[PDB]
């Protein structure tokens, strides 16, 4: 039988916890790591299509139809949530550094296609590309290049490299303005490069905008072609590997193991342990996500539409990539958030042959969603299934020195892992009360 | 190359195994050894000098919550269960399905009864070639504190490994 207590409890396998209960374990911390569904992966959970069919349709169709029209659930793993990789991105900082590199395997991402006048540009990515793409004339390209020279040249601690120009004090749009840039182009290096959903960046401080434009430059660097890397079989695979991590290093994990009664001590409020079915466990302190706490949850004002499209054919005027990313301005729609698309398909084994994944994604603003959405259907040619699916982003209410509940954010609408990474640093520190510095394992 | 698992119960002793096939080492310590990602060692297999990569459970067995990318691209998997505790040969039935569910069929099997030193045993070693006659694999009778036939658990394994890769190679007809 079972030890009761743990340094740490650790609810829902999502992958901010699955982060955070290797690296507690990796210092030599006990986890225990908890979740009710029968499956890795939490909100952001890579599901089979039968699955897909119970959970976004009312009237699911038969295994057999199913099965004629899109082959055998083990070939499918279809991402809640869509997400890449940044090449030098955090994540797969931690990734390297934590040696769950072993665990996942990972395809580079084809491109990155901008919208415009209702037509997909490609987003340069090497010299030949830029001279033939007609986004920009020809002077502009110049004035661009050597605003790309910038971001690269800049050294903070040296201020003959500023360009007469302060990343706090001046704004963005006095940024473009300094290099000659025309407003098509801020549009493209905001949306497509530094990846903001507005306009907002451009009136705010540059600072952030800076670090994200090197960021997506450092991106396509690191191995060629694109910014992007995309695991092998699915985003599920992220939060498994770091649960082996986890386990490696001493945790417990419990699948299919609903939290009967959360249990806080006496007066205090604070947490003391859980009550499942196999037992009750008890723990100084709790990581856990905003399904297993609502009540000290807020909503951030935010929803978040996600469809889910099945093709039988590569998206339109891709060049038959296997792998994409398409940005839909706000500006281009008249908006206040862009539109995202994520393609991915049977190269990720993700699908049966033949099939790709799309992914359409948006914050809300009207009450009528899947009209909002409908630039983007028609980009992606006859589709053969839509799951379609509303989420409410919340935020924990405190940050849980009171009570030593320590809640993970939801999963936002971004493009990428940035901001999930800002909160695991985040929840770390508060629960550690040390910052996350990375070991080499 | 070779992907090889190590598959059962807990408390079976599949990380003793491992960790005494490749370092030599025995620890009677009554805790689950933690920190074993992976091993590797070179066998040698009628000339051929083949790596096995040999990956431990990390004791994700112990609640049924194994990651997939533990059985992907598996060629071998020893299946073992403790000859003095009758509930992990009664499981053993159980893995056999499981296994053959996420390795998809093209994995080698092999049944491995551990602790063969102990006195305190309760399932013999006739009954351990019943069940391994039954599912179609070979049986060896092990113990992973004593050094008894735990080499003999890897080189069977290998050794059937690459009877199946050498027969499936194209024929030179031409040249
Ligand atoms: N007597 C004896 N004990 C063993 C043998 N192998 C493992 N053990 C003991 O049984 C326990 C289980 O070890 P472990 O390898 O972690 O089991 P696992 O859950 O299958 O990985 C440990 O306390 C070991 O010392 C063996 O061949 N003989
Ligand atoms: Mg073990």
């Amino acid at each position: 039988t079972i030890d009761t207590d743990y340094d740490v409890i650790v609810l829902g396998t999502g992958i901010t916890e699955c982060i955070l209960s290797g690296l507690l374990s990796v210092d030599g911390k006990k986890v225990l790591h908890i979740d009710k569904q029968d499956h890795y992966g939490g909100e952001a959970a890579s599901v089979t299509l039968s699955q897909l069919y119970e959970k976004f349709k009312q009237n699911p169709i038969s295994k057999e139809e199913r099965e004629s029209k899109f082959g055998k659930d083990r070939d499918w793993n279809v991402d809640l949530i869509p997400k890449f990789l940044m090449a030098n991105g955090e994540l797969t900082n931690i990734l390297i550094h934590t040696d769950v590199t072993r665990y996942v395997d990972f395809k580079q991402v084809s491109g990155s296609y901008v919208f415009k006048q209702g037509k997909i540009y490609k987003v340069p990515a090497n010299e030949i590309e830029a001279i033939s793409s007609p986004l920009m004339g020809i002077f502009e390209k110049r004035r661009m290049k050597k605003f790309l020279e910038w971001i690269s040249s800049y050294k903070e601690d040296d201020l003959s490299t500023h360009q007469g120009l302060d990343l706090d004090k001046n704004t963005m749009d006095e940024v473009y303005y300094k290099f000659g840039l025309g407003n098509s182009t801020k549009e493209f290096i905001g949306h497509a490069m530094a990846l903001w959903t507005n306009d907002d960046y451009l009136q705010q401080p540059a600072r952030p905008s800076f670090e994200r434009i090197l960021l997506y430059c450092q991106s396509v660097a690191r191995y060629g072609k694109s910014p992007y890397l995309y695991p092998m079989y699915g985003l599920g695979e992220l939060p498994q590997g770091f649960a082996r991590l986890s386990a490696i290093y001493g945790g417990t994990y419990m699948l299919d193991t609903p939290i009967d009664e959360v249990l806080y001590k006496k007066d205090t409020g604070k947490f003391e342990g859980v009550k499942t079915k196999l037992g009750t466990f008890k723990a100084p302190l709790v990581i856990a996500d905003p399904t297993y706490f609502p009540e000290k949850c807020k909503s951030t004002g935010q929803r978040v539409i996600r469809a889910i499209c099945i093709l039988n054919h590569p998206v339109p005027n891709t060049s038959n990539a296997d792998s994409l990313q398409i940005i839909i301005p706000q500006s281009q729609l008249g908006r206040k958030s862009d539109i995202y698309v994520a393609i991915v398909s049977d190269a990720h084994n993700v699908c049966s042959k033949g099939h790709y994944l799309a992914i359409i994604s948006t914050i809300i603003e009207t009450d009528k969603p899947h009209i909002e959405l409908e630039p983007a259907f028609k980009l992606l040619g006859p589709i053969e299934e839509k799951f379609m699916g509303i989420a409410e982003l919340f935020e924990p209410r405190e940050d849980g020195s009171k009570d030593n509940i320590y809640l993970s954010r939801s999963y936002d609408a971004s493009s990428h892992f940035e901001s999930m990474t800002d909160d695991v640093k985040d929840i770390y520190f508060r629960v550690t009360g040390h910052p996350l510095v990375l070991k080499q394992r | 190359i070779m992907k090889i698992l190590l598959i059962g119960d807990s408390g079976v002793g599949k990380s003793c195994l491992l960790v005494r096939f490749v370092e030599d080492k025995f620890n009677p310590s009554f805790i689950t050894t933690i920190g074993i990602d992976f091993k590797i060692k070179t066998v040698d297999i009628n000339g051929k000098k083949v790596k096995l990569q040999l990956w431990d459970t990390a004791g994700q067995e112990r609640f049924r919550t194994i990651t997939t990318a533990y059985y992907r691209g598996a060629m071998g998997i020893i299946l073992v269960y403790d000859v003095t505790d009758e509930r992990t040969f009664t499981n053993i039935k159980q893995w056999f399905k499981t296994v053959n569910e996420h390795a998809n069929d093209e994995a080698q099997l092999l049944l491995v009864g551990n602790k063969s030193d102990m006195e305190t045993r309760v399932v013999t070693a006739d009954q351990g070639e019943a069940l391994a006659k039954e599912l179609g694999i070979p049986f060896i009778e092990s113990s992973a504190k004593n050094d008894d036939n735990v080499n003999e658990i890897f080189f069977t394994l290998a050794k059937l490994i690459q009877e199946k890769i050498d027969s499936n190679k194209l024929v030179g007809v031409g040249n």
